[PDB]
DNA sequence: CGTGCAT
DNA sequence: AGTCATTCATG
């Protein structure tokens, strides 16, 4: 009689139907269990078996939206299988009933065999018809996903999954933080897992929060163990929090020029789930997807404003950073609405690398070479000017100078901060030549002019090998010796120049570190000044000609 | 993963790598043929490949791409910019490349892209690589490993001082200018004989530059400083006429400028003075060169006093310039201001040239003069050695048996073994005259080297063809 | 100011 | 196939 409009009960589909009534009768003995061990099966048939450690038709009942032989009218399976078995063991007997098509019985429910005490156990197994279905093939990796996302929220429960086709298998068990971790595994990480817990007047909220260099943001809600895909009240008190406890944590001691929104929420990615009373539980239209309840708004609002405005005045680290990331989000956003170098794909001034690549010609190699998320890349075109030379008036209107103090994104001279920076590393890359010394040199003395600090912290490089297996020292041919001798990266390949110089794994960087400042600002001085008999001496003194 | 340097260290290794390198490398011209790397490859490749005077224009784009791959590792442009420079006659006092088609003009105008021209080397620059094939002057691998290339060409004309150099490098830069061949060459000539001489009296041959480009030098002491210095200024102004137009107004016409001088920039300019008013006097500028003629006219208005516009232009345009002498070059791979130190180390070049290109010759002719002996030789006993060849196994056993019956070398062995059958149809006299000219050739060239003076002759002997060959002065002399 | 090998 | 700018030294 559910037979006859199947989408009613379940949405038929192919096979997005068939994988909604193993949903539900995966909820319904997770929902009997609540009230400690589920199994899942797939089985060599093709049928399904679901297993758990009167249980039973309160069991085999399905549509089953839920959680926090008597009946058998209406399972919504048992009419939409082909055959159907069913199993139970109780009080010491174990008993066996199976149907065909319809759920017209087979057999009686019988006792088929002597139970091991008084040890209790449900289980159903059933093949859908290819009837009313057009996909019989219940896919692995679907129900995977299904009862992994489901363990997080269920801790009283495990499950388990075995594929006896494939041959197989997992289990699930969680003791909202790991959540944050499964949403974020294979991405890159801007904060460390915030997480916020609290009791206010009936509601228990509980939420983790965690960014990433990503762009889209990633919020996923739960009342009262079960999703609300479509979000609500609770995460409206989410999201109205973090925007304005941010915006007063910039307001205060740190950066508003007096005078955001979602802005804050790029690459956020959090878990967040209440215990509503059920008594107080409203949610939209018919179903149970967007939690409406209106005391819900100002009690997550309340528990987690409270203890982020404590949390970002705790340390002004991953703080002021972030908040300034919002900025940064608030400038382009604008200017896409306006709209109406090569930069790496998310903004992450934490592991973030700055190439300045001697030419167009290799800067082209550069970026195809490059790993693209955290890797930019300047081609810098002809000699860069001498910022000793030149006058601080020419020096600020040049293309390659005034680009970097723009890409780099700090200012220059005593209007600089090294917090505002886009970049952990700024790398310079030029041909291994006498005029690619040269570029170095240049650089490195504005740098060190213009931009101190950076080379201070440490965060200003130098990034090939010298001879074909591969060697960098004439020591090391010799012992490759139990031969190609490279004249330029320009005989490089975008694959070679990667592996070689720009991997983080399979490259060496020198590293720029300012030791002895004043030894180090007479040797700028004196090589790049307008003087040129020091320099003369210089070389007279240090070059040998021979 | 990482390694730290100090900046104090890293700005040490960088600067002296690149100094070094655009001193002895780049932009400094070598004091004994007085070339620029760039400008010696240039020369060398074209020559390598039969890219000469007497042979047709070969596409500029051929020979730069060949320099490029075989010589000098750098972008095209420049070493194009350098040819086309070496064929310009008013930047070359005695041109090294000849090029067909825009290669530029006194205007400055762009010349044609290597693409349209097409060029040789000119007859006079044949010269600087007389005898290159005879071991005579010191080569090195090229960039690649793969080719050698000279490192100095052999110069059977003074170039450093002929064509001059420009000139800036790290530390260092060079100005250099032309001179006269027949001039420099009297003064290297005169030198050879009196090698102490001083300065006035090589002045008496060598009495200063000769710009392409003309004009009057005035400066004797000066000249004078730089010969004895190398640095010195001298005033370099153009040949002016003054033509009596009708109707009372007179008129200036130029008809040589300064050397390095763009000829429509400075009309540009006088007419700026012009259009100004910054003096009184000048009715119209108007530029009158023709593609055989350098013709400026500065006509002045009715009542104009001459005089002072004159000295105005002289002053406050190119029409006069200073000329600055920095004569810097490398010598034994260091850079020198130098006149004494320049001259004696060109005459020690030619010296190792000359002695290595004997030493060549020689041993040349001694294989030779071993050869023709034994085989006159082998004449006197023809039937028996083809017998002996006839009982050989095969190649390496003739020679032997060549060796122990008959007390030939090696050497003769060889030579007589890979005769072609026709040979046999062949006189001891012919080959004896070959004999006695070899002898001959040998004496003269051991003495040579066992002797100086006969060497320096032949250099004086070589020089002075290249001047009865290669003219007049252009530029005039003033105290 | 512009020169000439370099980027 | 021109055009744009930079290094370096010098007067
Ligand atoms: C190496 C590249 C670098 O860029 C160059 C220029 N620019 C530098 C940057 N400017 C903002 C725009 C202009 C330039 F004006 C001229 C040349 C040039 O003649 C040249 C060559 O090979 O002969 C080569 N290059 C040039
Ligand atoms: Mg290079
Ligand atoms: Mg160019």
């Amino acid at each position: 009689a559910v037979r006859k409009r199947p989408g009613m009960y379940i949405g038929s589909t192919d096979g997005a139907g068939l994988h909604h009534l193993v949903w539900e009768i995966v909820d319904n003995a997770v929902d009997e269990a609540l009230s400690d061990r589920i199994d899942v099966t797939i089985n060599k048939d093709g049928s399904l078996t679901v297993q758990d450690h009167t249980v039973e038709v309160i069991f085999t009942i399905l549509h089953a939206g839920g959680k926090f032989l008597h009946g058998v009218g209406s399972s919504v399976v048992n009419a939409l299988s082909s055959w159907l078995e069913v199993e139970i063991t109780r009080d010491g007997a174990v008993y066996k009933q199976r149907f065909e098509n319809g759920g017209k019985p087979v057999t009686t429910l019988k006792k088929i065999g002597t139970a091991p005490k008084s040890k209790t156990g449900t289980k159903v197994t059933f093949m859908p018809d290819a009837t009313i279905f057009s996909t019989t093939d219940f896919k692995y990796n679907t129900i995977s996903e299904r009862l992994n996302e489901s363990a997080f929220l269920l801790k009283n429960v495990t499950l388990s999954l075995t594929d006896k086709r494939t041959d197989e298998a997992i289990e699930f068990h969680y003791e909202v933080q790991d959540f944050v971790s499964y949403l974020n595994e294979d991405k890159e990480i801007l904060t460390p897992v915030l997480y916020f817990e609290g009791e206010d007047n009936g509601f228990q909220v509980e939420v983790a929060l965690q960014y990433n260099d990503g762009f889209s943001d990633n919020i996923l809600s739960f009342v009262n163990n079960v999703r609300t895909k479509d979000g609500g009240t609770h995460e409206t008190g989410l999201k109205s929090a973090i925007t304005k406890v941010m915006n007063d944590y910039a307001r205060k001691t740190g950066l508003l020029k007096e005078k955001e929104g979602s802005d804050y929420r790029e690459g956020l990615a959090a878990v967040l789930s209440i215990l509503v009373p059920e008594e107080h539980l409203q949610f939209e239209g018919q179903t149970k997807d967007k939690l409406g309840s209106p005391l819900a708004r100002p009690v997550v609002d309340g528990i987690v404003a409270d203890k982020l405005t404590f949390f970002l005045m705790e340390n002004g680290e991953l703080a002021s950073n972030l908040i300034r990331k919002a900025i940064k989000a608030r400038d382009a956003r604008e200017a896409a609405r306006k709209a109406r170098l090569t930069p790496a794909q998310s903004k992450n001034p934490a592991k973030n690398e700055l190439y300045l690549v001697e030419g167009d010609s290799a800067g082209g190699s550069a970026k195809q070479g490059r790993d693209r998320k955290f890797q930019a890349i300047l081609p810098l075109r002809g000699k860069v000017i001498n910022t000793a030379k030149a006058k601080m008036a020419d020096i600020l209107k040049n293309e390659e100078i005034n680009t970097m103090i723009y890409t780099i994104g700090a200012g220059v001279g005593a209007d600089f901060s090294i917090e505002d920076a886009n970049y952990d590393k700024i790398i310079i890359m030029t041909d291994a030549d006498t005029d690619g010394a040269h570029i170095q040199t240049l650089l490195l003395t504005f740098f060190y002019r213009y931009m101190r600090p950076l080379v201070e912290a440490g965060h200003v490089y130098i990034a090939p090998p010298l001879y074909k297996a591969y060697a960098w020292t004439d020591g090391e041919l010799e012992e490759l010796r139990k031969l190609q001798r490279y004249k330029g990266l320009g005989e490089m390949n975008a694959d070679q120049l990667w592996e070689t110089t720009m991997n983080p794994e399979t490259r060496t960087l020198i590293r720029v570190t300012i030791e002895d400042l004043a030894r180090a600002e007479r040797r700028v001085n004196v090589l790049m000044g307008d003087k040129v008999e020091p320099r003369r001496k210089w070389i007279e003194d240090n070059v040998k000609f021979t | 993963n990482i390694q730290n340097m100090s900046l104090e260290d890293i700005m040490g290794e960088r600067f002296g790598r690149y100094s070094k390198y655009i001193i002895q490398d780049r932009a400094l011209p070598d004091i004994r043929d007085g070339l620029k790397p760039v400008q010696r490859r240039i020369l060398y490749s074209m020559n390598k490949d039969s890219n000469t005077f007497d042979k047709s224009y070969r596409k500029s784009a051929k020979s730069v791409g060949n320099i490029m791959g075989n010589f000098h590792p750098h972008g095209d442009s420049s070493i194009y910019d350098a040819m086309v420079r070496m064929s310009q006659n008013w930047k070359n006092r005695e041109i090294l490349v000849e090029m067909h088609g825009n290669n530029g003009s006194m205007d400055g105008d762009p010349p044609a892209a290597m693409r349209y021209t097409e060029a040789r080397l000119s007859e006079i620059a044949g010269y600087l690589l007389q005898d290159i094939e005879k071991k005579t002057v010191p080569f090195a691998w090229n960039f690649d490993d793969t080719e050698k290339e000279p490192t100095v060409l052999p110069a059977a004309f003074p170039n450093l001082l002929v064509n001059g150099s420009t000139g800036i490098s790290a530390g260092y830069a060079t100005d250099i200018p032309p001179h006269n061949l027949a001039e420099v060459i009297d003064a290297a000539v005169y030198m050879i004989d009196h090698p102490t001489a001083k300065i006035d009296k090589l002045m008496e041959f060598l009495p200063g530059p000769d710009f392409p480009t003309g004009a009057i030098i005035q400066g004797r002491d000066e000249i004078k400083k730089a010969y004895e210095t190398g640095k010195g200024r001298v005033v370099v102004r153009s040949k002016t006429e003054i033509e009596k137009l009708k109707g009372g107004k007179e008129q200036i016409v130029i008809t040589e400028i300064p050397y390095e001088i763009n000829k429509a920039n400075l009309v540009k300019k006088i007419d700026d003075v012009r259009v100004n008013n910054k003096v009184a006097g000048i009715a119209e500028v108007r530029d009158e060169s023709d593609r055989d003629g350098l013709r400026i006219a500065i006509e002045l208005k009715k009542d104009a006093n001459t005089e002072l516009v004159l000295n105005y232009l002289f002053k406050y345009t190119d029409l006069q310039i200073n000329y600055n002498f920095n004569m810097v070059a490398i010598d034994n791979f260091t850079p020198r201001q130098v006149i004494v130190p320049i001259l004696s180390s060109y005459i020690a070049h030619r010296r190792e040239v000359i002695l290595a290109r004997s030493r060549f010759d020689k041993e040349k002719a001694e294989k030779r003069l071993h050869i023709v002996e034994g085989l006159i030789r082998v004449i006197s006993i023809l039937d028996e050695v083809i017998a002996l060849i006839r009982a050989s196994e095969n190649k390496a056993d003739a020679k032997e048996n060549l060796k122990v019956s008959y007390d030939f070398t090696e050497e003769q062995a060889e030579a007589i073994v890979t005769l072609q059958l026709y040979r046999l149809t062949n006189d001891v006299v012919v080959l004896q005259e070959e004999e006695a000219e070899l002898r001959e050739k040998i004496a003269m060239l051991a003495a040579i080297i066992g002797d100086e003076r006969t060497m320096y002759n032949l250099m004086k002997k070589e020089l002075r063809e290249v001047k009865k060959k290669f003219t007049p002065r252009l530029s005039s002399l003033e105290d």
